[PDB]
């Protein structure tokens, strides 16, 4: 019946910059010796999660300097003092003190981090899925910043809904950039019907739309 | 190098009940407390309960109704059991590690070591096989000294699939996306590596999909 709830739900800091994740918890933490009962864990992105403060203040084994926690009572405050790209992931506050053992909310820190371009790639579908009755052409993008992209699919020059899902990859913790992969799924005769299949890009990065196309269909 | 294995129950009907057990390699239970805590979007990080090597347990109270925790110091594996499973059941599980210190209390000095994580999933759908099929390079896949190949996992149930390329040696640009959830109830996957053009036609790339639920494991070429 602890609550811990940390203040920036998301953080985008740029590289070389302060980030300070803050928590609070309903009780006080604290023990007669002064010590409080918070522990930091950081969840890369893919990874399981990893402990960077506990007690408070006390860093693990293998947390860089700049990691650094402090507070007492009921408010806290994680502090990086110069974010780096390996940074990246959620942030979560854990209290050990009453038994409810509940952690936060989570933080997603992000790496602000030059404006870049989609590597626009199309592929056409397999022999062997057209043999299976099904047709599924992929869009990707590859190593763009920020996140934020639209990728429409044009099928001969008519735009089409609801045939199609996206994946998103998260920041890569070396160049802090985003890879999306969109798959448009239609029947093999409705893929026999049309000629040109086409993915339009639109990106801040881009002057204009990028489009690539194939014409087999 | 101290190493935690989970294995245990990845698809459950509901009402049914969960197994997850973890086996510690490296290090004895004794001098520790064990942990599982549990991942999902609808309950965030959860504190499941924690074991000792004698066998006492502390329990969350809304999971004490129905969660068992057991422990074997001789054969060095706790295991966690949840029984009823419902929809709030499903999610990722892992085993942690404590580290203690004593002062005239119990100091708790964080879970050091955590598990890989197993997902678990709650439905009454049937364990479907994944299908692989080829994403390959062509003039619109390449860019310039860049080109992109893929393998596409298309329809698989439930959620756990592994890609690797050319067994494990390339890892250099492998991206390998989060599935998507269709609407036919099966998941789809796409796992792309982008290589130098130049390495097309005489370099060898296959892509590696394991799906253990299934029990299929298939090696696709990507040709050009």
């Amino acid at each position: 019946d602890i609550v811990m709830t940390q203040s920036p739900l998301s953080l985008s800091v740029a590289p070389g910059e302060a980030a300070s994740i803050s928590c609070r918890s309903t009780q006080s933490l604290l023990n007669r010796n002064g010590d409080n009962y918070l522990e930091w864990y950081l969840r890369r992105p893919g990874r399981s999660p990893q402990l960077l403060i506990y007690l408070g203040s006390e860093r693990a084994l293998g947390v860089p300097d700049r990691f650094s926690g402090s507070g007492s009572g009921r408010d806290f405050t994680l502090k990086i003092s110069r974010v780096e790209a390996q940074d990246v992931g959620t942030y979560y506050c854990l209290q050990t003190r009453q038994g409810a053992f509940t952690f936060g909310q989570g933080t997603k820190l992000e790496i602000k981090r030059t404006v870049a371009a989609p590597s626009v790639f199309i592929f056409p579908p397999s022999d062997s899925q057209l043999k299976s009755g099904t047709a599924s052409v992929v869009c990707l993008l590859n190593n763009f910043y920020p996140r934020e992209a639209k990728v429409q699919w044009k099928v001969d020059n008519a735009l089409q809904s609801g045939n199609s899902q996206e994946s998103v990859t998260e920041q890569d913790s070396k160049d802090s950039t985003y890879s999306l992969s969109s798959t448009l799924t239609l029947s093999k005769a409705d893929y026999e019907k049309h000629k040109v299949y086409a993915c339009e890009v639109t990106h801040q990065g881009l002057s204009s739309p990028v489009t690539k196309s194939f014409n087999r269909g | 190098q101290v190493q935690l294995q989970q294995w245990g129950t990845g698809l459950l009907k509901p009402s049914e009940t969960l197994s997850l057990t973890c086996a510690v390699y490296g290090v004895s239970l004794r001098g520790y407390y064990w942990t599982w805590i549990r991942q999902s979007p609808k309950k965030g990080l959860e504190w499941i309960g924690e074991i000792d090597e004698i066998g006492r347990t502390k329990y969350s109270q809304s999971l004490r109704s129905r969660a068992t925790l057991s422990i074997d110091t001789s054969k060095k594996q706790f295991s966690l059991r949840l029984t009823s499973v419902t929809a709030a059941d499903m999610a990722t599980y892992y085993c942690a590690r404590w580290r203690l210190m004593m002062v005239d209390e119990v100091t708790r000095h964080g879970m050091d070591v955590w598990s890989q994580g197993t997902m678990v999933t709650v439905s009454s759908a049937s364990t479907k096989g994944p299908s692989v099929f080829p994403l390959a390079p062509s003039s619109k896949s390449t860019s310039g000294g860049t080109a992109a190949l893929g393998c596409l996992v298309k329809d698989y149930f439930p959620e756990p699939v592994t890609v690797s390329w050319n067994s494990g040696a390339l890892t250099s640009g492998v991206h390998t996306f989060p599935a998507v959830l269709q609407s036919s109830g099966l998941y789809s996957l796409s796992s792309v590596v982008t290589v130098p053009s130049s390495s097309l036609g005489t370099q060898t790339y296959i892509c590696n999909v394991n799906h253990k639920p299934s029990n299929t494991k298939v090696d696709k070429k990507v040709e050009p």
